[PDB]
């Protein structure tokens, strides 16, 4: 009988399947003008905005 | 009492000829990112023949085909590290230099020194006694006249011994009677030619010294191995068991040790014929791997390299006269316990040597460092408050055997 | 409905008060593509025509 799996060798190609994925509807549609530019981690940890 | 100069005295080198012999083609770039941790290669085929009267071989069994394998791996860390109050290494001692100098000279050193370690410890041929040493124009000629006789052609064929030896064949040259330039070279220089014998003839130094290890009494194997192709085409390694040692002896054979078969004989490994060495038949013999020791009982368990090969199936793949079966009668080459240091001869595809490069660590200072091909990466860190600056050096190397019976020891013969 | 660019870059130290400002963008590409000419070679003012 012959024996030659010797002769060959185990590949792993360089291929990567789908995976799964997520949306993102919630962060769009939110206010984010506002608060943009406005807190520091070193100055404090909250912000106030005035109300009507 | 306070001036100094600025300049380090001289001190004591060794010499590199194991790495510039060996085989730094085939093992080269090939344990990458993709490869693993280790990576393998082929082997030759070999054929029988089948002889009949009218060409018939409807009842005889045609070739099979097998395919062997020859892997190569990777070694430890060679890391050299050192601790500093930088005040006082700052004193007088400007940017560190004078650190550099003699750390690459310690991991070249180590490398060959493990390097021969392993080459002596993977090697299957002996010649000679271990107690004589080499005196005549003989000695090294054997060498070269053994290699010829077992057939190997493709490559070049190296012998390496310490100074001393060197010497005594040189004062051998001196009293030569017809060349002038030989005389007057060994006369003045005392340098011996290239090819001494046909074998190219090296010299050096640093070459690993080993001990015997004590062993005592008639041995004997008492269960036939396993020495069938299938079983050791991949390693060319095999494993047996002794009887009629000692009692009770811890390491009964130390690594490198040469064990003897009396009654097999090598091959010419083409024509399958027996090998005669003048006088008598050359007797087959193995090296210890790892170390052994001996239970009560006296029966000793060895892992040894080099294999009698004489499958019964595939007869193309013989390498010795006669199949190794209980009751047959071996001894150990050397004395008792004493130390020596061996000389090595080799064909050129025996031992392969190949190094792994190192990316630098994230976020701290590296450079490189370059010494007869090698690359050392070094490292400096700031760990610890107590003003204890760390540096470091690091290599990676690797190695392959790819034919024990392509090399081994000698020594010279009485 | 009108969505916008989004680039967070101004409003950086500075008080903003009209949110009726959309932010469109203009994407030019260049591209290499195959284009058949033909030679018109009617020989009165001139042939050699592509």
């Amino acid at each position: 009988p012959n024996n030659l799996d010797s002769n060959v060798s185990q590949i792993v190609l360089k291929k990567f399947l789908p995976g799964f994925m997520s949306d993102l509807v919630l962060a769009k549609t939110v206010d984010r003008q506002l608060l943009a530019g406005e807190i520091n981690s070193s100055t404090g940890d909250s912000v106030s905005f005035k109300r009507p | 009492s306070q001036i100094v100069l600025k300049k380090f005295l001289p001190g004591f080198m060794s010499d590199l000829v194991l790495a510039k012999t060996v085989d730094r083609q085939l093992l080269a770039g090939e344990i990458n990112s993709s490869t693993g941790d280790s990576v393998s290669f082929k082997r030759p085929h070999q054929f029988s023949s089948l002889r009949t009267p009218t060409g018939d071989i409807s009842g005889q069994n045609k070739n099979n085909l097998i395919s062997g394998k020859a892997t190569g791996r990777v070694g430890n860390y060679i890391t050299v590290a050192v601790e500093y109050q930088q005040l006082e290494e700052a004193i007088k001692l400007n940017q560190l230099e004078e650190i550099l100098a003699p750390v690459r000279q310690r991991i070249v050193t180590d490398l060959e020194t493990e390097l021969a370690h392993f080459m002596m410890n993977n090697g299957a041929l002996s010649l000679g006694s271990p107690n004589t040493p080499i005196t005549k124009w003989s000695d090294v000629a054997q060498t070269a006249s053994f290699l010829k006789d077992l057939g190997v052609n493709e490559g070049e064929n190296y012998a390496v011994m310490d100074p001393w030896s060197a010497q005594r064949l040189a004062d051998a040259q001196t009293g030569l009677h017809a060349s002038d330039q030989l005389v007057r070279t060994a006369w003045e220089n005392a340098q011996i030619p290239t090819n001494f014998g046909g074998i190219r003839a090296l010299m050096s130094n640093g070459l690993a010294s080993r001990t015997q290890g004590a062993f005592g009494g008639t041995l004997t194997v008492k269960t036939q191995p396993t020495v069938t192709y299938n079983a050791v085409k991949d390693s060319y390694q095999f494993t047996v068991t002794l009887t009629g040692a000692t009692a009770s002896v811890t390491g009964f054979l130390k690594a490198g040790d040469q064990v003897k078969f009396t009654n097999t004989y090598w091959l010419q490994q083409q024509t399958k014929q027996a090998l005669y060495n003048g006088a008598t038949p050359i007797s087959f013999t193995a090296t210890v791997t790892a170390d052994a020791n001996s239970d009560s009982g006296g029966d000793v368990t060895v892992t040894l390299s080099g294999v009698p090969i004489y499958d019964t199936t595939n007869p193309q793949y013989n390498s010795v006269s006669r199949q190794v079966e209980a009751g047959d009668a071996v001894s150990v080459v050397g004395t008792a316990s004493q130390t020596m240091k061996p000389n090595l001869f080799y064909n050129k595809f025996f031992c392969g040597l190949g190094s792994i490069p190192l990316p630098k660590l994230h976020s701290i200072d590296s450079a490189v460092a370059t010494y007869e091909g090698f690359s050392i990466r070094v490292h400096k860190y700031a760990d610890g408050d107590a003003n204890v600056q760390k540096m470091r050096f690091d290599l990676l190397p690797a190695y392959v055997c790819f034919n024990p019976h392509m090399g081994g020891q000698f020594f010279g013969n009485p | 409905p009108t969505s916008l660019d989004v680039t967070s870059m101004t409003s950086w130290e500075y008080n903003w008060f009209g949110a009726d400002v959309i932010y469109i963008a203009k994407y030019y590409e260049v591209r290499k593509e195959s284009v058949d000419v033909i030679s018109y070679r009617h020989p009165i003012t001139g042939e050699i025509a592509t």
